[PDB]
């Protein structure tokens, strides 16, 4: 067919400002750049503050995952403060940051995927839309999509309802700080929670997970493409002792078929292809600096470019059921039979190449959707009624403190160095950092350019699936540039 | 249903996801019911320069009598760069660019949360982007039209979509030129909605006799004792929180922390240390 470029800016239904450019030939996407467009600079505003303040000014890197940036913080901070967080602080920070999980995916697939594959009423902002979109459900198919776009509308509203039981508010909670949770779990308040996630639980079992599914089995195609790297990486989260070495979700790095161990030290921030000071390229974030350079030639980004040992990995739930490797949910497992024909047990039975395709994200979101349902229970019964949760630290003199976890979208980093009372330095290594960032020093494509190469365009009036890649990411540039 | 378009500077998207948890109205009826949210780049169904077409085609239909909702600071320095939100023809167009554009034909501009009402978080010391508050870009740059700031960081969404039907209400009552001046009477002198922001949350607090008192808790736990000497910042605050409460009445600042005076226009560094007085 010829060679077409093509730019798309916004993109939407994702969080923040980014553009995407792809080069179609012959029907296929040859190429890709994505651009992260809007800077704030988290990194420089949080310097000579009380250290203490980071749990509050980060959350406002984004309001769709601050409960992730909220938990980082204080594991930092708890790190550099030397506070031994309570056993029923750790559990009630789970239950406040577990619930925003079941929210962000659930707004994922709904509120930001789900038009990708279903027609919603005919008014803003359902419409207009490309006149040949490839919705592709039946009558009865898109209606159920529609139906449950509305009704998770008010599932996720409850979700943050959970959230706010004991973080206060959603978004940007108060009851996190260095030292645990500040509001001790009450009898009734569990109850309230406990009556919540029952309908939540519900919503994900019986509508979310069997949708996803249901749809996929309708655009099989999708499960063909976007593979990109199929490399992933996970930092482990959700800690489930008081040791540091149980957590729900293990660290691991997966990549040319061979699965690692992830050691930090192995990460560099890149800035050839990114709005930074050229002299800032290739730093561990132990040593990392934040000096905007917004006209340097040749750069595209304000997102850096991360590399672990010099590889292009992604994150998000892909990632870490790839990396984890747990059973199915059994509904899961049983739709793979009926509607694919396929025999599947565990989450690599899925096979890499339908693992890391478009498709096989939404379903990774969804497997992980599920796979919280049962973190979430067990901590409900492991929490204790009216045992503290906090402690009340001392600012240190001189510090530094690194908090690892999963965001719902991928792996997340805090790094805090602490001097003379103050933050010295603050550097965030976030999810879509990961996934949505441009080429490194050395040329190599970030993980959602590379997962663009072979996406189908057959219709380059109508270049739906580029868009549909990048949304199967879940990406968000608040996140990604900070 | 009026046309709303909701532009997104230097947000964080919290301003959005607040408004998702609307309770009464939900979000669908206020969606279905209440606007047209014609642009909006979370949630809108097409994408690129077919959406920001698609929001000139309504504006200029609409001209005078579109809503326009800016989520986030607006950046001046480095010729407007550190905001792009879109690209048309090849042209880049930065939130500067979209303000120009789209400020002066808006019935009014909702600047909601406090880095669009005041600067916020974007505009705060060690940032170098000239994050700007809506109100002084448009005013710096000549463009007279009405601003009511909904801040909050985020806002609950009773107050986004408060402000929202009061003012749909004052214009059905009067006309639109009629309605906007109904608005502006009732803000305060930071352009804040009175019937949301006008009481102290101290004076209002359930806590106030601890104070009165002088029974500090030492812990954040310790829900006995005022909260003031953890860093409470509720004697500088103006908003409802005491009554209203938040995520469908489970739980506000107070009683969960501190608040950190989150709707005022020094947030967050004239709130800041947090967590001492
Ligand atoms: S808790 Fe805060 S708002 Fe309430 S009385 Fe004490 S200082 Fe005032
Ligand atoms: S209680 Fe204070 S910090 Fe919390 S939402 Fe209200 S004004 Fe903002
Ligand atoms: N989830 C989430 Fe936010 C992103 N990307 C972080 O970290
Ligand atoms: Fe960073
Ligand atoms: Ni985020
Ligand atoms: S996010
Ligand atoms: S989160």
């Amino acid at each position: 067919t010829g060679r077409t470029t093509i730019a798309i800016d916004p993109v939407t239904r994702i969080e923040g400002h980014l553009k995407a450019e792809v080069v179609v030939e012959n029907g296929k996407v040859v190429d890709a750049r994505l651009s992260g467009g809007m800077y704030r600079g988290f990194e420089t505003i949080l310097r000579g503050r009380d250290p203490r303040d980071a749990s509050q000014i980060v959350q406002r890197i984004c309001g769709v995952c601050p409960t992730a940036h909220s938990t980082a913080s204080v594991l930092a901070l708890d790190e550099a403060f030397g506070a031994k967080v309570p056993n029923n602080g750790r559990i009630t920070r789970n239950l406040i940051f577990g619930a925003n999980y079941l929210q962000s995916h659930i707004l994922h697939f709904y509120h930001l995927s789900a038009q990708d594959f279903v027609q919603g009423p005919d008014t803003a902002p359902f419409v207009p839309r490309f006149p040949k979109s490839d919705l592709r459900l039946s009558k009865e198919l898109n209606k159920a999509g529609v139906d449950q776009y509305i009704e998770a509308l008010e599932v996720r509203r409850i979700c943050h309802e959970m959230v706010a039981l004991f973080g206060g508010r959603m978004p940007h909670v108060q009851g996190q700080v260095v030292g645990g949770a500040t509001e001790i779990p009450t009898k009734e308040k569990l109850v309230e929670y406990a009556a919540r996630f029952k309908k939540v639980r519900d919503f994900v079992e019986q509508k979310y997970v069997p949708v996803v599914y249901t749809i996929g089995s309708k655009y099989k195609d999708m499960f063909k493409v976007g593979q990109g790297f199929k490399a992933a990486l996970c930092v482990g989260a959700f800690p489930l002792d008081n040791s540091g070495k149980k957590h729900l979700f293990m660290p691991g790095v997966y990549a040319k078929g061979k699965d690692m161990p992830f050691d930090p030290s192995k990460i560099k921030e890149y800035v050839k292809y990114s709005w930074f000071a050229e002299e800032t390229t290739g730093l561990n974030y132990k040593e990392g600096k934040t000096i905007p350079a917004p006209d340097k030639a040749g750069a595209y980004s304000f997102v850096k470019a991360p590399r672990y040992d010099g590889l292009s990995l992604e994150v998000g739930p892909l990632a870490r059921m790839w990396v984890n490797n747990p059973e199915l949910s059994p509904v899961g497992k049983k739709l793979l039979k009926d509607l694919f024909g396929i025999s599947a047990k565990k989450f690599r039975d899925l096979g890499e190449e339908a693992a890391f395709s478009l498709m096989g994200r939404h379903v990774a979101r969804a497997e992980e959707t599920y796979y919280m349902l049962g973190a979430i229970e067990g901590w409900l019964k492991e929490i204790k009624a009216g045992e503290d949760t906090v402690v009340m630290p001392a600012v240190p003199a001189s510090a530094e403190g690194t908090g690892f976890t999963e965001a719902p979208r991928g792996s997340l980093l805090h790094y805090v160095k602490v001097k003379d009372s103050k933050i010295d330095n603050y550097q965030i290594v976030s999810a879509s950092l990961w996934n949505c960032n441009p080429r490194d020093d050395m040329g190599q494509r970030g993980a959602v350019e590379e997962a663009l190469i072979g996406i189908p365009v057959d219709d380059i009036q109508n270049p739906v699936n580029v868009a549909r890649l990048i949304r199967a990411f879940d990406p968000x540039l608040a996140c990604a540039v900070h | 249903r009026p046309p709303v378009f909701w532009l997104q500077g230097q947000g964080c998207t919290g301003c959005s996801v607040t408004l998702l948890n609307s309770v009464h109205p939900s979000i669908a009826d206020v969606l279905l019911k209440v606007i047209s949210l014609e642009f909006h780049p979370t949630v809108m169904a097409w994408e690129g320069e077919h959406a920001i077409e698609h929001m000139r085609k309504v504006a200029e239909k609409f001209k005078g009598k579109f809503f326009l909702v800016i989520e986030g600071s607006v950046p001046v320095e480095a010729d407007g760069k550190y905001c792009i939100i879109g690209e048309a023809n090849h042209h880049e167009i930065s939130m500067v660019d979209a303000l120009k554009e789209f400020g002066p034909n808006a019935a009014a501009v909702l600047a909601v949360g406090t880095c669009a009402a005041y600067g916020g978080i974007p505009a705060a010391e060690g940032s170098e982007t000239g994050a700007t508050a809506v109100s002084k870009f448009l005013g710096d740059n000549g463009i007279k039209t009405p601003v009511v700031n909904i801040p909050g960081c985020p806002p609950h969404p009773d107050w986004i979509v408060g402000t929202v039907v009061l003012a749909l209400d004052a214009i059905k009552k009067n006309g639109l030129e009629g309605g906007l001046a109904e608005v502006v009477k009732v803000l305060d002198s930071d352009g804040r909605p009175t019937p949301f922001f006008g009481r102290n949350i101290h004076e209002n607090c359930p806590y106030l006799d601890k104070y009165d008192e002088g029974v500090m808790s030492a812990t954040f736990t310790d829900k006995v004792g005022c909260r003031y000497d953890l860093g409470c910042k509720g004697p500088m605050t103006m908003a409802d929180c005491f009554e209203r409460k938040w995520n469908g009445g489970v739980n506000w600042c107070v009683q969960n922390a501190v608040c950190i005076g989150c709707v005022e226009p020094d947030f967050p560094d004239g709130k800041s240390p947090f967590y001492q007085a």
